């Protein structure tokens, strides 16, 4: 019981993937004075299926120490496809 | 529910709560410092708002006065922290 | 019993989306020598969760006709986030 983070990670989309429960969503409804039974969750239908991961791109250089790195973005590609979502996006040329 | 929420933060967490406030039909408010006036997150929200001064990116964000402010200025009804910045500062939460 | 099409159509990942089974790779592996046996496809933890659509996005204007259009991109905003694939992907100054 190292200790208790009282808010969302950048995580919480993993369990998101496994339980399909919406948490910001959720959050703002609970925050507006719903219970947990009009929203429909109760733990009996709750259960994972499948397995997930996430990662993280940062500009990070893995050759000097890891610093960041800052200049101008000159080409974007991005991916796609089944089992594949993406959060955050830049743009072509941004600084 | 709501009419509308601000949120007090900045990058993919900033969209994510748009879209998930979007998604529950309810407006959206942005703040943001002069030194980010390119961040994308700026042109996702309905409405957008300059916050600080002509210094310190950071520091903008740490002022729970402004913030508080700019919501009653805009006929806010919430604030969604996010994750860092004053997620876990009790005086946003006072205030 | 209209009829019965032998191959595989551009809506199969709806169903992707549902019994979380691979189509193409297993067509592939099948074309190999393999049968539904190691790849793990049996019909006793086969079961659908959740929904799911799809759309698809054309240069058909429902304005003139419905004849498409040709010309230069001059802007491509994408999206994602929560439940939401994406296939096939132009790029900025196309033709």
């Amino acid at each position: 019981f190292i200790e208790m983070n009282p808010r969302v990670q950048v995580e919480h989309t993993v369990t998101e993937e496994i339980t399909d429960v919406d948490l910001v969503a959720s959050q703002l409804r609970i925050a507006a004075g719903e219970t947990l039974e009009q929203l429909g969750l109760r733990q009996e239908d709750i259960a994972p299926h499948g397995a997930a991961l996430q990662c993280r791109i940062t500009t990070e250089d893995p050759a000097n120490g890891f610093r960041p790195d800052t200049g101008r973005i000159s080409a974007l590609r991005t991916a796609g496809g089944a089992g594949v979502r993406l959060d955050g996006s830049t743009n072509l040329g941004a600084e | 529910m709501f009419s509308k929420v601000l949120v007090a933060n900045r990058g993919e967490i900033a969209i994510r709560a748009f879209r998930a406030a979007y998604e529950l039909g309810v407006g959206t408010v942005a703040v943001y410092p002069y030194e980010d006036r390119n961040s994308q997150h700026r042109l996702k929200a309905d409405e957008s708002y300059q916050i600080g001064d002509i210094g310190h990116p950071v520091h903008a964000y740490l002022s729970v006065d402004e913030i508080v402010a700019t919501a009653r200025r805009a006929g806010a009804d919430a604030i969604y922290p996010g994750y860092g910045f004053l997620s876990e500062n009790p005086d946003l939460a006072a205030a």
